RNA sequence: UGCGAAAGCAGUUGAAGACAAGUGCUUGUCGUUCGUUAUAAAUGGCCU
């Protein structure tokens, strides 16, 4: 007779790392500069700034990958565009996941899904300027020490390889 | 959805899942400078209840305002209680009336109902 | 046929401008209302009326983004001490700059402006700068976008007119010099792509009671350009 | 300051044109002018509100 | 709530609810210009 | 970002007789002029139409006030003896008299001079004349001979009707608005005698008793009289034929009463009355006939009126007094080539496409002392806190928001005898009334912890503090006072 | 009076082409009628123009090459440089230049799969093959003194005879080079000579409120249509089912049946535009399939709009409603009523 | 708020934010937008971040 | 810190490691740990 759903969203998620300042925002804006993306902890929103209302929300409930990520993780980074390859964007979080999503649309039930291969690491932060990847990576005094490796995609494996460049 | 925030309402639609409204129904340093070192040992008042009326056009609001240290009246804390209108168009409510330590001085309003409506037509409420 | 008939206007027509691309003209007065007519030379119908309230309309002009060509903005200003700018329709999105930064004392109106196109060198990236007048010889330059004060340029005496040009170096680089004038006849040259720093100076044989100065035989505020290698 | 008080200057002979402006043509006290970027029109406004468009045939 | 359905309320702040042709292809490159 | 709130005025909870809507305005009615006549002025009567000039009667005479000038405008001593009363018609052009002698003159009102129309109404004294609202051409008389004759303007001779069935002095007519057959006469029988002109007459309707003499009666509405005779005044239904209301706050004899509605004031309709006891006094129709303000006067109040509701200017409130003094209180009431050169401002935009508005709200410039708290000018919004002339709930304020702020010793660091003087002057007048007196106990504590050993090198303070440790333990014996009274109070119930 | 100074829709009545003065040159734009397309994104304003690079250059007959024949969607357009111009809209540029030895201006055009015909002010017909690209022959009819208009025939799959027009109407047949019947016009010149079906093409002059409906085969009046005023453009639906004209005051008629007291008859159905606040919106151009109707107007100075309606259900006097900004006021949405920002918290005021 | 102008050492300021600004960031080709994290450090039992999105031209809320 | 009424009724504020300064000793410190329910003070104040 009864029965229970989860229904509104809940807070924004946050780069929750004390060591990153200046760093701790999370959501992008497009490159149109037409509408922002934040990342919630249940769920990602997609606003348009010329309008401000919610244009499109893409739930981890509904579909089967999210809901098994993330429902702990959390998204370290969203990156516009898709790296493997015009509404993709690249969702980084913080264990290895990398998936690759499309906004303005129906969202895909078989997004596609990578794994970043790290040896007891937690990642902490991606960043891009010309089809350059950077990943920095934290390993353990209560002080977490960090790594810098450099991330490219092989097409033939279809897998992403970490070449160590800084400790 | 009406979310009783320390010296505010925050009014939040879920059927949307956004913020429509943020009110400040306290007085206190609210917004009018950011307390920084011991100001922000201050306390603002805090909206312990918060309860409407059936027919939905009267908000009842049950306030304490806590004394600042270190005075003569520094244990006394005050009890107000508010009464609210507005129209359903209208997105900001109007304080209607005022009153300063009901029930005697320093006595807290614990509990707040509503009346039911066949009694003055839902504008009334008890206070416990 | 007169541009006008299709829709008159109550006041004087205090400035005008023609698009830089489109076949537009804008007017402006001090009945405070922004009209655009579609120039055809035999119809000229009204595309839309914009009624600032409390805003005298002292000089207004269209500005294209010398890079981003869909870039399309008007601004306007007054005696008032606020400039506006409409981006471009069910409405209209207006913006307000009314904040100098620090500088208020030397601006207490708008109500004189023109619109360049500044090359930050070091990172070879364009975008527009609002001039102003300031009270004793101050010209006032802000982001055109953000509404941001870049820099500040003096002059002896007061500021009377300026005009902008544009000197191409090579591909792809062009300097903004801004040309002032005093009440009495010197003419200052600052290089706004150094800081606002003077390079020359001279004088207008015989000027006295100097009202306007403009340039003109290639780009300008009247022919703007449309790309970097068309200055 | 003062009505048709307008005048167009060929360049760089510096020498006013002769034919127009006339005595009976409108300007009033012309306060603003704007030329178009191409095809050569002129649009004059005056203090009684109108803008009277010319156009230059050899554009 | 005073419908038949129940909301709640998680620490995660997150409101749960217990309750009961060539003129086609002409189209698309128009569009795409 | 928000717009900084503006700082609330303290306000203590509700004091009982608080200033109601109702008082605010007819406390307007300031300018007093005391005008004094030969003898009693008997009745007042205002002309319906502009300027509302208004007349009345004393002695052998009737006199015109001007509205805006309120100076005699006009004269009227052609009648030999008394006059007694001077309303105007309908139209206001034609103003009515009695006599002693019984003849009743009818004056082109603003023309003294002509006389238009003299009626030989009764040889015994005709004391109400009145012209009839509805009808233009019908005048009402009531003698002492206690016959109430209709008469008609065009014939005088003989009157249409002759009501009778008085057996005593009538001295009221009324006529009920919307029916215009009817009207209605009060005599001091203390019955309200009710007449029908359509029929043929001379026999009451009906009678309505008010158990004292009547001295006027007055048909508020088209379906409520209300009548004013002994000590009381008492509100009638025709249809139901008995009394709503009575009201008998009034002391001495009623003797004159006033109705006026749909006026700009907040209460719609008032009704004043006359009361021989020096009062007249408002009662409101809306709320069961209860008082609402009055004033007090010398000598008995023999007659008063009120402007009509179509006013058009300064209000008048005029009563009359047996002394002959008469009381009235008002509520009062470049070049073109320049031109041609800015001519805009006046659109507004109606023809344009869109509209757009940004231009903020004007608000009231903000004080100094507010000027300092939002500059965090702690010290200085303390002395501006003290200053000559400063109104006591605004100082109150700026001494709750600095300990609200959390900023008391703070404001009291950098001070001295010289300039704790002040604070101390203060403290001694805010600790007697019961709203400052925590806050002053808050701060005279302060400043003894703060300047402990500066009290003791400084004769003046110590002198300060002696005082006010005599005015706080008077204040101790009043507070037990209190609770004595109170637990005396608990007693009884 | 109108800024849109020719317009024609295509056969499919889905995109139109108008033409209009930027400045002193004409530009050539194409715009999608319906509201949204078939797959179901919304149609959006076309920004790309042909712009004349000559001020003195005019376009004078504008003409669809038809969308199903053709694999490239293109528009012909007659000049008054005496050269006709094929367009092909994708690529936004003139392909190919049809150019007459003579420089007169081209007075009408019409077309048939491959053959292509115009007429110039020197009364000379002419020939043209569009995959071929050449001139065949050119010809020039005595007791032709004007031709202002130019259809051809119907007929199989080939052009057997031709409509053209004066103030007098003339059939003329291309292998005998002489003209086969002649018409009784009108007193003005012929502005619309559309043939609605076999034996039957209507006809209309400029400054007229009356259409005359003409026989082929025989040649009498078969019945004269009235406008309430006078008439700018013509369509017609199917074969005879229904016409639409554009009026000149901006109204447009629906004449039901036309070709069923019998000899002059009055359109039945009459369309108008008037926006919220009382101004009343012209119709420049019209087009009517089956039981669709499609109305064109100007919004702001030449932006244009559409709409399609059922005109079997419309009533007979029928004026649809736009919003027009009129006294709009602006509200912004990051504003609320009274200027406050948004974001911003309300303040407390006992 | 406080944006430093470094040439002269000046500032400008955008006051009364909602809560204490745990981030800021300029967000745009040209600056366009500026982008802010509010704490609301008033709910001691729970962090209760806001996300503003402000208007570089005229500093108002773009996105709240 | 626990309980409670708001009043109060009971109970806490320990130990290690490391660094700095003065002279192995003394004091102060902790973006170090274990365990227990467990003054401030860089001239530094809020736009149009
Ligand atoms: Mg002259």
């Amino acid at each position: 007779q009864y029965k229970l759903s989860v229904v509104s969203g809940g807070k924004p998620a946050l780069n929750n790392l004390s060591s990153v300042t200046g760093n701790k925002n999370i959501a992008r804006l497009s490159q149109d500069q037409r509408n922002y993306i934040i990342p919630f902890n249940n769920q990602i929103k997609v606003y348009s700034v010329e309008t401000r209302q919610c244009v499109k929300t893409l739930k981890f409930a509904n579909n089967s990958l999210l809901s098994g990520i993330f429902l702990n993780e959390s998204i370290v980074k969203i990156l516009l565009g898709d790296i493997t390859v015009a509404h993709l964007i690249t969702v980084f979080t913080n264990n290895g996941h990398v998936i690759v999503l499309n906004y303005k649309g129906k969202l895909v039930e078989s997004p596609k899904h990578f794994k970043i291969s790290l040896a007891d690491e937690k990642l902490a932060n991606v960043f891009h300027s010309e089809g350059n990847y950077r990943i920095l990576t934290t390993f353990k005094n209560s002080l977490q020490s960090y790594r810098l490796y450099a991330l490219t995609f092989d097409d033939a494996k279809k897998q992403f390889e970490v070449a160590h460049q800084a400790e | 959805l009406y979310f009783p925030h320390i010296s505010a309402v925050q009014i939040f639609d879920f059927y949307k899942n956004e913020q429509v409204n943020y009110q400040y129904l306290t007085s206190g340093v609210n917004n009018s400078m950011g307390k920084v070192r011991f100001e922000l040992n201050l306390q603002d008042p805090i909206i312990t209840d918060l309860k409407f009326t059936k027919d939905g056009q009267w908000m009842i609001t049950y306030e304490i305002e806590y004394p600042p240290n270190d005075l003569l009246s520094s244990k006394d804390l005050t009890h107000i209680l508010k009464f609210w209108t507005k129209n359903d168009n209208e997105t900001n409510w109007n304080l209607k009336t005022k009153v300063i330590n009901p029930h005697g001085i320093s006595v807290p309003i614990t509990k707040i109902l509503p009346s039911p409506r066949s009694v003055n037509n839902s504008q009334g409420c008890l206070t416990a | 046929k007169d541009a006008n008939a299709s829709h008159p206007s109550h006041s004087a027509i205090q400035s005008l401008s023609f698009h830089p691309s489109k076949p537009l003209l804008l007017t402006g007065g001090y009945d405070k209302t922004l009209r655009i007519y579609h120039i055809d030379g035999k119809t000229n119908h009204l595309v839309t009326s914009l009624h600032l309230v409390g805003s005298p309309i002292q000089t207004c002009t269209f500005y294209t983004s010398l890079s981003n060509q869909n870039q399309q903005n008007i601004f306007t200003a007054g005696r008032r001490r606020y400039m506006h700018s409409w981006d471009l329709s069910q409405t209209a999105k207006i913006e307000k700059f009314s904040r100098l930064y620090g500088h208020e004392s030397t601006q207490r109106s708008f109500e004189n402006f023109k619109v360049a196109h500044l090359q930050n060198s070091q990172t070879n990236s364009v975008h527009g700068i609002v001039l102003l007048q300031g009270n004793n010889g101050w010209i006032n330059i802000l982001h055109s976008t953000s509404g941001l004060w870049l820099m500040g340029c003096k002059i002896e005496g007061v500021i009377t007119d300026f005009c902008i040009d544009y000197q191409p170096i090579s591909r792809g680089k062009f300097r903004t010099i801004l040309i002032a004038v005093n009440a009495y006849g010197e003419v200052w040259e600052f290089d706004l792509n150094k800081n606002g720093h003077v390079i020359r100076r001279w004088k207008d044989q015989g000027g006295v009671g100097i009202t306007k100065i403009q340039v003109g035989g290639g780009t300008t505020t009247t022919c703007p350009a449309l790309q970097i290698s068309k200055i | 300051a003062v009505k048709d008080a307008l005048r167009l200057v060929h360049l760089p002979s510096c020498s006013v044109f002769s034919n127009w402006p006339t005595s009976g043509t409108p300007l009033g006290k012309v306060t603003s002018v704007a030329f178009s970027p191409s095809g050569g029109l002129l649009a004059v406004g005056n203090e009684q509100g109108k803008v009277r468009l010319w156009k230059l045939n050899h554009y | 709530n005073y419908d038949t359905d129940f909301i709640f309320l998680d620490i995660e702040s997150t409101l749960g609810v217990v309750g009961t042709s060539n003129s086609d292809i002409f189209a698309e490159q128009l569009h795409k210009l | 970002s928000t717009a900084r709130p503006r700082i609330i005025t303290s306000k203590a909870p509700l004091l009982p007789q608080q200033t109601t809507p109702e008082q605010r305005y007819w406390r307007q009615y300031t300018s007093a002029q005391l005008v004094k006549e030969h003898n009693s002025v008997t009745h007042i009567s205002f002309n319906p139409q502009h300027p509302h000039d208004f007349a009345v009667t004393s002695s052998t005479r009737v006199q015109i006030f001007s509205s805006r000038t309120r100076q005699v405008i006009k004269t009227f001593s052609r009648f030999k003896d008394v006059v007694y009363s001077a309303s105007f018609r309908s139209d206001g052009k034609l103003l009515c008299a009695g006599d002693a002698t019984g003849l009743v003159s009818v004056y082109d009102s603003y023309n003294p001079r002509t006389i238009l129309l003299s009626i030989n109404a009764s040889t015994h004294p005709t004391h109400v004349t009145k012209f009839h609202t509805q009808d233009n051409k019908i005048l009402a008389t009531a003698s002492d001979d206690r016959v109430t004759r209709l008469w008609d303007i065009s014939n005088a001779y003989e009157p249409q009707l002759e009501l009778t069935g008085a057996t005593d002095y009538v001295r009221t007519l009324s006529f009920i608005p919307a029916a215009p057959h009817l009207v209605a006469t009060g005599s001091y029988d203390g019955l309200i005698r009710l007449y029908d002109t359509r029929s043929s007459g001379s026999t009451p309707i009906y009678s309505l008793n008010h158990d004292q003499p009547v001295e006027n009666v007055i048909a508020v509405s088209p379906t409520q009289i209300v009548s004013c005779g002994g000590n009381n005044f008492k509100v009638w239904d025709l249809t139901s034929n008995k009394k709503l209301y009575e009201r008998g706050n009034f002391n001495k004899a009623v003797t004159c009463l006033d109705y006026v509605e749909n006026f700009d004031s907040p209460m719609q309709s008032a009704l004043i009355a006359s009361s021989l006891d020096g009062h007249v006094k408002v009662f409101d129709p809306l709320d069961n006939f209860q008082v609402k303000f009055g004033w007090k006067f010398s000598g008995p109040v023999l007659s008063c009126a009120v402007s009509p509701s179509t006013a058009q200017g300064n209000r008048h409130l005029v009563a009359g007094l047996s002394s002959g003094l008469l009381a009235i209180r008002t509520k009062k009431k470049k070049s073109n080539n320049f031109q041609r050169m800015m001519r805009g401002s006046e659109y507004q935009g109606d023809q344009e496409h869109i509209i757009h508005n940004d231009k903020v709200r004007s608000q009231r410039r903000m004080r100094a002392f507010e000027r300092n708290i939002n500059q965090f000018k702690w010290s200085e919004a303390l002395d501006n806190a003290f200053v000559p002339g400063m109104a006591k709930e605004l100082t109150l304020t700026v001494l709750q928001e600095l300990r609200k702020r959390g900023k008391v010793r703070v404001a009291l660091y950098g001070r001295d005898e010289s300039t704790l003087e002040p604070l101390l002057n203060w403290c001694l007048k805010g600790i007697e009334d019961v709203r400052s007196a925590s806050i002053v106990a808050d701060w005279v504590a302060v400043v003894l912890e703060l300047y402990g050993n500066t009290l003791e090198s400084s004769p003046v303070l110590q002198e300060l503090m002696i005082d006010l440790k005599t005015k706080v333990r008077h204040e101790i014996h009043k507070s037990k006072e209190a609770q004595r009274i109170e637990g005396m109070l608990q007693l009884l119930t | 009076d109108s800024p849109v100074l020719q317009s024609a829709y295509d056969p499919s009545g889905q995109y139109l082409c108008y033409v209009t003065v930027a400045l002193d040159k004409q530009r050539v734009g194409v715009q999608p009628t319906q509201r949204a397309t078939s797959s179901g994104v919304d149609t959006v304003w076309n920004e790309n123009f042909l712009y004349l690079e000559d001020s003195k250059l005019k376009v004078t007959c504008l003409k669809w090459v038809n969308l199903a024949s053709s694999d490239t969607v293109a528009i012909i357009l007659g000049m008054n440089n005496g050269e006709i111009w094929l367009y092909s809209v994708l690529a936004n540029e003139v392909t190919y230049k049809f150019t007459t030895g003579n420089s007169y201006e081209i007075k009408d055009i019409d077309l048939m799969g491959n053959q292509l015909w115009c007429i110039d002010s020197s009364d000379a017909f002419y020939q043209f093959d569009l995959l071929q690209f050449k001139l065949l022959q050119h010809f020039r009819i005595n007791n032709c003194v004007q031709l202002n208009k130019l259809t051809i025939v119907p007929a199989g799959d080939s052009v057997a005879q031709l409509l053209v027009a004066s103030h007098s109407i003339s059939l003329i047949d291309i292998e005998e080079k002489k003209v086969v019947m002649t018409f009784p016009g009108h007193v003005s010149p012929v502005s619309t000579l559309q043939v609605i079906t076999n034996e039957f093409f209507i006809s209309g002059a400029e400054g007229d409120r009356f259409l005359n409906v003409y026989d082929i085969h025989s040649g009498m009046t078969k019945c004269v249509l009235v406008a309430e005023s006078d008439i700018k453009e013509l369509s017609h639906s199917g074969q005879a089912d229904s016409i639409a004209v554009t009026t000149e005051d901006g109204s447009l008629e629906i004449f039901v049946d036309p070709l069923v007291g019998n000899k002059s008859k009055k359109s039945s159905k009459k369309i108008q535009i008037v926006s919220k606040d009382g101004r009343k919106v012209p119709i420049y151009n019209a087009f009517i399939n089956k039981d669709l109707l499609n109305v064109s107007w100007l919004q702001n100075a030449t932006m244009p709009y559409f709409k399609n309606l059922q005109w079997r259900e419309i009533p007979n006097e029928y004026t649809v409603e736009i919003s027009l900004n009129w006294n709009n006021k602006n509200k912004s949405a990051d504003r609320d009523l009274h200027g406050k920002d948004l974001a911003s918290a309300t303040n407390y005021v006992e | 708020m406080s944006l430093w102008q470094l040439e002269t050492n000046s500032q400008q300021f955008l006051p009364r934010l909602n809560g204490i600004i745990i981030d800021c960031q300029v967000l745009g080709p040209q600056g366009n937008y500026y982008s802010l994290i509010l704490q609301m450090t008033e709910n001691n039992s729970n962090s209760d971040y806001q996300f503003l999105l402000l208007n570089a031209s005229d500093l108002t809320s773009k996105l709240s």
